[PDB]
C-alpha cells in the first residue's frame, strides 16, 4: 500500500527441493553448478523485474 | 483602570451615549494630560442594533438589511479618535469587539469596521472545541502595521524574521497535516515528520497561555527560538543566516 491503492508485488521464495544432479554425461558437473548459479541469479532479477 | 457598564436590559439611548463619553474621557486623559491610553470596546453589535433602535424611532427609511443608511458615518466617528499627534506626547489605541452574525463575513457591520480599521484578529471555534483556552486563530489574521511597531530600536532586532518564518511553518505543517489526512504515514519523510512535531508542539505549548499566565514579550521570542530550533538551521531559509549564526547555537 504506497499509497491508497492496493498493489500487487512479487517474492523469490525458494522451496529447497532437491536439483537433478547430472554428472553422467563425462561428469560436467563442474560446468552444471556454474550454470545453477549463473541462472540462479537471472531467476531471482527475473522475479524482481516482474 | 475607568470601567463603564451598560446592562442589556438598560434604557438603548444610554446605549448609544455610552462608548462616546468613554471616548471623551479617554480624550481628555490622553491629550489634556501626558499619558497613553487603550480603550476597549465590547459588543458594539448592541450599539448597532440601538442606533437601529433610535433610527426607527426618527422613522427613517432603512437601508441595507434593515440598518440605517449612516451607520458608515457614525461609525467613522466612534473611530478614528485615537493615534500620535504633533508636539504632545499621549496616545490612544483602539481594539472593539465584534460578534458575526453565524460568520456572515458580508455583514453590514463587520464588513464596514473592516473597511475602516487596520487588519483584524479572529477567533476560531475549532480551536474553543479543542479546549485551547486563547481560540485565537493565526492564518487568517494580520497585522497591518507590525512592520513599524517593531525593530532594532524596539525590543529585538530578529522578531520580523521569526515571525515571517513560523508563519510560513505553521502554514506548510497545516498543509502536511492535510496530506497525511489522505496519503498516510508510510509514505511521510523525515522533514514532513518535524513539520508534524513542529505543528503539535505549536499547538500544546505555545499558543496556550492560561487565564493567570505572563509572558514578556522577551518570553515570547525565546519560545519561538525553542520551536524555530527543531529544524536545522538550512531548513529556515526565511530568515538571514546573521541571525541563525547569533541565535540559534
Amino acid at each position: 500500500n504506497v499509497a491508497g491503492v492496493t498493489l500487487p508485488v512479487f517474492e523469490h521464495y525458494h522451496e529447497g527441493t532437491d536439483s537433478y544432479e547430472l554428472t553422467g554425461l563425462a561428469r560436467g558437473g563442474e560446468q552444471l553448478a556454474k550454470l545453477k548459479r549463473n541462472y540462479a541469479k537471472a531467476v531471482e532479477l527475473l522475479v524482481e523485474l516482474a | 483602570v475607568c470601567l463603564f457598564l451598560n446592562l442589556a436590559n438598560d434604557p438603548t439611548i444610554e446605549r448609544i451615549i455610552t462608548p462616546r463619553l468613554a471616548l471623551t474621557t479617554a480624550e481628555f486623559l490622553a491629550y489634556q494630560c501626558e499619558k497613553h491610553v487603550l480603550v476597549i470596546l465590547t459588543d458594539m453589535s448592541s450599539y448597532a442594533e440601538a442606533l437601529r433602535e433610535v433610527s426607527a424611532a426618527r422613522e427613517e427609511v432603512p437601508g441595507r438589511r434593515g440598518f440605517p443608511g449612516y451607520m458608515y458615518t457614525d461609525l467613522a466617528t466612534i473611530y478614528e479618535r485615537a493615534g500620535r499627534v504633533e508636539g504632545r506626547n499621549g496616545s490612544i489605541t483602539q481594539i472593539p469587539i465584534l460578534t458575526m452574525p453565524n460568520d456572515d463575513i458580508t455583514h453590514p457591520i463587520p464588513d464596514l469596521t473592516g473597511y475602516i480599521t487596520e487588519g483584524q484578529i479572529y477567533v476560531d471555534r475549532q480551536l474553543h472545541n479543542r479546549q485551547i483556552y486563547p481560540p485565537i486563530n493565526v492564518l487568517p489574521s494580520l497585522s497591518r502595521l507590525m512592520k513599524s511597531a517593531i525593530g532594532e530600536g524596539m525590543t529585538r532586532k530578529d522578531h520580523a524574521d521569526v515571525s515571517n518564518q513560523l508563519y510560513a511553518c505553521y502554514a506548510i505543517g497545516k498543509d502536511v497535516q492535510a496530506m497525511k489526512a489522505v496519503v498516510g504515514e508510510e509514505a511521510l519523510t523525515s522533514d514532513d515528520l518535524l513539520y508534524l512535531e513542529f505543528l503539535q508542539k505549536f499547538e500544546k505549548n505555545f499558543i496556550t497561555q492560561g487565564p493567570y499566565e505572563n509572558r514578556t514579550v522577551y518570553e515570547t521570542l525565546d519560545i519561538g527560538w525553542q520551536l524555530l530550533r527543531i529544524f536545522p538551521k538550512e531548513m529556515l531559509k526565511r530568515i538571514p543566516q546573521s541571525t541563525l549564526s547569533e541565535f540559534y547555537p
